[PDB]
This record gives structure tokens, sequence and C-alpha cells, in this order.
């Protein structure tokens, strides 16, 4: 049961193995020569039943060193360790730890749950007065890992004591009935993605809150409750979307389109397994999809100059960072009228206004073009094509990225271009001191009914959006925020939270677009 | 000024141009220095030389390479017009990644730049693409040199299939012997002749061959490993080497 003291390999002796032939298993290594970090390809020798992790300058301890179910030993004496993980708890296999001449402050309740460890050793680290009289009791390592698993009681996690009341809806217009018609709702919602969905960001977020298992079954409750006839997502790993999200979500009878956010990378299938992406839904019973468009900037649209290429330089992303899809109403629910969905994602932080201020202005520029790519030949007569634009562009109201849309321009000078203030080439994107285009949009949300779109720890604002031609869409009502008592009474400080699923909230709104002639 | 510091920004200009050398210069030597050794497993092995393939799994599979360096030559020995020899600088991040204390210590005094390697490394699994593409690995009349190759073609094999090393130490030479039909080992050539013996740097001085170069640098390495096979060659061999008794022996496996 004990591993040999000395760390020396063995080899079967020559006369009695050659004979026989029995294969090579070595089931025991060690790891030397004060390392400071450890690697990924460690965690994939599931076979390994014995770790030498012992004198090295190892900082902490990645959660993946539970891929070792098979692990029945572990050592990590004389490190400069200063705490241990919660998923420790996971490797019941284990029998036999130590943690000696570490900088340990306090062990974790988890360790508690390995009822097959034997022996366990703690001479030299900085534990509490209390953990050092239980250790030197008889017997005191059952004793202890007793205690840890008692105080792992008080967390009590999955409790959900609190109970969450509905959200409520907000009535702006009446459907006027002088003309014909058609009203379609509209949902919006960043579903944060798995891959950026870390404790370190969300640490107010307990980690079984923040699996994706448990998320993901909370976030399609809601886009089920909500049942828009048009669904916006960001943040959606390309597995998810298509073995999950798409899955679910035809059984209550929509069809999506997707795209990730990079094409160029061309990583391995694991890299490409959890790249994200912005996806668009609908009722087959009301649209039809027409026409889909990844957007991308075409790059020679614009007059070949050298200031646009070394301006493009400076704010191009190999990202796409967008979507759209044209769709079309069906009879019952002669002319045909048809209705352009974007959806879009700037991931870029407030800091880097320049570059999504300039992103979005290219953003919309395509917009316009795929637009009258379709109502020349589409159209029935010349030939407007509505826009229903949802995103999630990282942008407070005030902002210039939020400004150049709500007042359909913005100023060469604005405060968000930064450096790129006056330069010649942003003239272009626009259809004088002023950036111009086609569309008059308007906000659903104005007059700031959602006090809040995104609720962190460190930043409450409003960045997911639904816009629309106001010539001729409207919008009948919208889906208003939480219960703002609700989230003090609870001592909610941000989200994702056990409730709350995503770090943004969704934005349900009822559109109406107006149909002429019969 | 034969040797040529290759980095991720002047890096696919060079392809091209060994793409061209390759084909009058076939003869390819090489050396590789790594974040030294780190792991080494426990238990019963089928021989002594077993192991020391079990050995080499792990640490390749484990650790990252730092440097790598190849001089192309033809069957005469004579270095091509321009660059001799090209050494390829990795990403190697000195945070993030694994690495002994000692093994970084000894590539500083050899003259790394290990913070331009952050900055300016090369992606390996680009490089990868791009050496399969050139066609130096696997094509008939290609051969190797190289000197104490366990660990060098075995960062070489992770590389080109993005995987960790087969366990069985069988499987792991029908890999090797598909990208390089021809290998000749220096050191394995050495266990023949008579009075040689020790490290590289050791040899040089019985062959009498001036060093060019960093000292203990990949690309410098690499440069002395091809030149002190050429001579050997037409010393201890006779101008000849037997390919089935030679060809494919790598030192210690
Ligand atoms: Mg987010
Ligand atoms: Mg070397």
């Amino acid at each position: 049961y004990e591993p040999p003291d000395p760390r020396r390999m063995y080899t079967i002796m020559s006369s009695e193995e050659a004979a026989n032939g029995k294969k090579s298993h070595w089931a025991e290594l060690e790891i030397s020569g004060k390392v400071r970090s450890l690697s990924a390809s460690l965690w994939s020798l599931t076979h390994l039943t014995a770790l030498h992790l012992s004198d090295n300058s190892l900082s902490r301890i990645p959660s993946d060193i539970a891929k070792l179910h098979n692990l029945v030993y572990l050592d990590l004496s004389s490190n400069k360790i200063r705490s241990l993980p919660a998923e420790l708890g996971n490797m019941v296999s284990l029998r036999e730890l130590h943690l000696n001449n570490n900088l340990l402050r306090v062990l974790p309740f988890e360790l508690g749950k390995l009822f097959q460890l034997q022996t366990l050793g703690l001479k030299g680290n900085p534990l509490t007065q209390d953990i050092l009289n239980l250790y030197q009791e008889p017997d005191g390592t059952r004793r202890l890992l007793n205690y840890l698993l008692d105080n792992l009681s008080g967390t009590a996690k999955r409790i959900t004591t609190e109970q969450p009341p509905p959200r409520s809806w907000i009535m702006l217009q009446e459907p006027d009935r002088t003309r014909p018609t058609a009203l379609f709702s509209v949902m919006c919602y960043n579903v944060l993605c798995d891959k950026y969905a870390t404790r370190q960001l969300y640490g107010y977020c307990p980690s079984w809150a923040l699996n994706w298992d448990y998320r993901k079954k909370a976030i399609i409750q809601e886009i089920l409750s909500c049942n828009a006839d048009i669904v916006s997502l960001q943040e959606v790993e390309t597995e998810q979307y298509y073995s999950f999200f798409l899955v679910e979500l035809k059984e209550r009878g929509y069809n999506g389109f997707f795209s990730p956010k990079s094409r160029a990378r061309t990583m391995s299938e694991q890299e490409r397994k959890h790249v994200d992406g912005c996806a668009i839904f609908f009722k087959t019973e009301k649209f039809t999809l027409v026409q889909k468009h990844t957007v991308e900037f075409n790059q020679l649209a614009m007059a070949n100059s050298e200031g646009s290429e070394a301006m493009l330089n400076r704010v191009m992303t190999k990202d796409n960072i967008g979507v759209a899809v044209l769709l079309e109403l069906r009879k019952e629910s002669t002319e045909k009228q048809l209705i352009l969905v974007a959806n879009a994602h700037m991931h870029w932080d407030p800091e880097y206004s320049d570059v999504k201020l300039v992103q979005t202005m290219m953003f919309l520029s395509e917009v316009k073009n795929i637009i009258d790519k379709a109502s020349r030949n589409l159209k029935s007569s010349v030939g407007t094509i509505p826009l229903v634009l949802c995103a999630d562009l990282n942008s407070l109201p005030d902002s210039g990225v939020v400004e150049y849309l709500s007042t359909g321009g913005v100023e060469t000078n604005h405060k968000d271009f930064k450096e790129l203030r006056y330069n010649e080439s942003l003239t272009n994107f626009s259809c004088n001191g002023r950036i111009t285009h086609g569309f008059k949009l308007q906000s659903a949300y104005e007059s700031g009914l959602m006090p809040y779109t995104n609720y962190t720890f460190d930043f409450k604002g409003i960045i997911d959006y639904i816009f629309y031609s106001k010539p001729q869409l409207n919008t009948l009502g919208i889906l208003g925020p939480l219960d703002h008592h609700w989230l003090v009474e609870n001592n909610i400080s941000g989200c994702p939270h056990p409730l709350i699923p995503s770090d943004h909230f969704s934005l349900f709104a009822q559109l109406e677009l107006l149909l002429p002639f019969l | 000024q034969r040797i040529c510091e290759v980095w991720a920004c002047n890096l696919d200009e060079e392809m091209k141009k060994i793409r061209q050398v390759i084909r009058k210069y076939n003869y390819v030597a090489m050396d590789t220095e790594f974040p030294g050794v780190v792991a080494r497993p426990i238990g019963e092995f089928r021989s002594n030389a077993d192991y020391q393939y079990q050995l080499l799994r792990c640490n390749v599979d484990l650790l990252k390479i730092i440097q790598l360096g190849l001089t192309f030559m033809n069957e005469q020995g004579e270095y091509p017009p321009g660059t001799s020899t090209w050494q390829f600088n990795f990403k190697f991040n000195l945070t993030e990644d694994m690495y002994a204390q000692d093994s970084i210590e000894l590539l500083t005094t050899s003259g790394i730049q290990f913070k331009k390697h952050e900055e300016e490394g090369i992606e390996t699994q680009y490089f990868a693409e791009l050496l399969m593409t050139s066609g130096v690995v696997l094509c008939e009349g290609v051969k190797w040199l190289s000197f104490h190759s366990g660990y060098d073609f075995g960062y070489l094999i992770k590389i080109l299939t993005n995987s960790n090393l087969p366990e069985e130490e069988l499987d792991f030479f029908e890999i090797l012997r598909l990208f390089f039909p021809v290998i000749y080992d220096v050191k394995y050539l050495m266990k023949s002749c008579k009075n040689l013996k020790g490290g590289l740097q050791e040899v040089a001085e019985q062959l009498e061959l001036e060093r060019i170069g960093p000292q203990h640098q990949a690309g410098s390495d690499s440069l002395l490993t091809g030149m002190a096979f050429f001579k050997m060659r037409e010393m201890f061999f006779e101008d000849h080497i037997d390919d089935a008794k030679y060809c494919g022996h790598l030192y210690g496996l």
C-alpha cells in the first residue's frame, strides 16, 4: 500500500521477463525542476495512480487535477501553494495526500468528502489554531476530515430559499386599425457563453450556478416562456447552438441561423467547439427565411486609398461579429413584404470606443447594401424593406456608438473616435462634419424603461437594444424590468445568479408593421 | 553570416526559400533546445531502452520546444549560397508555460531572447503546416542527421502530428519512419568508431572543427552537427554509410 520511499525505477529481470514478455506498466510519476506552473497535457494521463509534485514552486493548482479519477496518491510537499481548489472533493479515489511546508491558510471544506483518505500530512502550514488542535488528537486525520465535511453543510449549496417574482409587461401604444397591420414579437438575449463565464469575472456567482449544464436549462425556460416570434441571441457556443438551442427550440416551432464570430483561425475541433456567435430564430408559422448573411466588409467598397488602408488596420478585427436574415410574412397568420432582421455583438470594452464606433458604421453600411441587393429583384415595385435590428453593442445609451443609430448620424469629432477624429476615411461610410446614413431608426426601450440590461458587480448599464425603422415599424409593448425591490430583498450584488442565468437581461418587445392595399 | 534567425514575422518568407534549396541540398542536420527534463516515471519496464522511451514520452508531451535549427547541405558536404542554417525561435511564454528552472538558466547564458520569443515567437501549430507543404519531411531521398536525437525528433513528431507521443515504443518508430525515411544518429555512429565519446563539443575538439555562432544554441549546434558528420563519414566510414545497419537508429533507443 505504501509507495516505495526510493524514487527509483525498477526493471523486470531479463530472463523471466523476456521469456514471458509481460508489458511494461508504469503507474507512478515524478515532477521536479522547481517548476513555476503545470501543463494541460498532464491532466490527460488518466492512467496515473500516484503523483509526486514535491519540492517545486507551484503557486496554485488547476481544477483539472480531478481529471485523474484513478489517482490514489498525491504529494505537494515543500511547494509555494496558497490555497487548494474546490474540485479536489471529487477525487474520491484518492487515499493519501501530502501538503507539508506550503502556504495553506485554511483547507477547502470539500476535502472532507474524500472518505478513502487514510493518511494526511500538514506539518509546516499556517492553519487555524483549531485545525492544528484536531490534527494532534489521536486519529486526528479522520476527525479533521469529518469537521471539514461538517462545515461543507454550512454552505448548503442550492438552498434556493428565495422565489422569483414575474417580470411585468408595459404597453406603449395600442395597435391602430386605420390600415391593415402585422404584429410580431421580438426578443434579444445575450446568454453569456461558457468560455467567458468564469468565476474570476463573476466571483459573486457560485460555481454550480455558473455551470453551463445548470444555466442552459434555465436559459431555455426563459426563451420558451416569452415565446417570441423572433429570438436574437449573443454569446452562443457553436456546439451548443446546433446540439442544444436549435434542438429544444424546434420542438417549439423555430428555425434558426447561426454564424461564428471568427472563421479564419481554422483551429482544431476542440478549439472550434467553444467559439461563440450570434444566432437568430423565428416561428415558421409566421415567417419564412428568404436569405441568410454573415456580415463582413468587402474592403473594396471604399475608394482605394492609403489612408483607408492605414486606418482600417488600426480598426479591423478578424471577427465578423454580425449576422442577419431576411424573412417573409406568410399569407395566413400578392404583395409579399419582407423583413431584414440583424443581430450583432461588440466584445470590445468602453475604452476602445473608436473601434466599436467604426465597427458599427462598418456593420450598418454593409446592411444597407444587403437590403438594396434584395430590394431590386424581390421587391414587387420600386421599394422599401424594413429593418428590425437587435444587438449587444456593449455601449451605454449616451455613447456615440448609440448616438449614431438613434440620431441617424454622428459627428466626425465625437469624443468616442479618439485618435480617429476627423479622419477623412470615416466620411466614406456615410451615404460636412458629420456621418449620416439612410436609415431612421428608433429604440424599442426608449425613455429608459429598463434601468440596466447588464447587471454585474462593477457595471450596471444599458447595452442591449432593439431598433426598428420608424416609418415602417412601431412598438406596442415591452417587457419591463425585474421588480427592483426584489433584487434588494435578496441582496443580489450582480449577475449571473442562482435565479438569473445570464449576466444580461432579456429584451422582449412587441412590434407592429403596416400592411398596404389588401 | 551563414546562420539566419527566424521569427514569426519573417517566417513564411523563409519557407519559400527553403522549398527551393531543399531540391539541391537534401541532407539536413537538426538540433533542438527545450525547457530541460522534468518528469521521470517509476515502474516495471521491459528493458532499460524501453524506459528511455517512456522517459522521453512524458517530457515531450509535457513541454514545448523553445528553439530549432536546421542546416541544409548536399551529399558532397557543401553549404548552399546565402544562409546555410535557419534558427527557428518558438513562442514560449515564461509565465504560463512549464519549464525546469535550471534549464532556463542555461538558455539565458546561451543568449535566447525569451521576452522577444513570447511577443514575436512562432506558433507551432501553424509552423507544422508550412513544414508539411515544403516537403522536407516525408520525401523519398531526403536524409536526416542529428546527435542525441531522442528528444529532438520527439518534439518534431508532436509538432507535425499535434498529438501526444504514442504509448507503445513500437508505435513511435513506425511513425518516425514515414516522416523521415532515412535518419542517421551521429552518436550511434560514434559507438562503432574508436576513441569517440562525450558530449558534442567534446567531439568537435577530436575532429578539429571550428565553432561558428553562439555555443550551445539550437542554431549553432545544428550547423556543427552536420559538418561533424561529413568529416566523420569521410574518416571512419570511408565516405559511405550502410543504411540497413545504421539508418533509423537513435542513441539510447
Ligand atoms: Mg458578455
Ligand atoms: Mg542541443
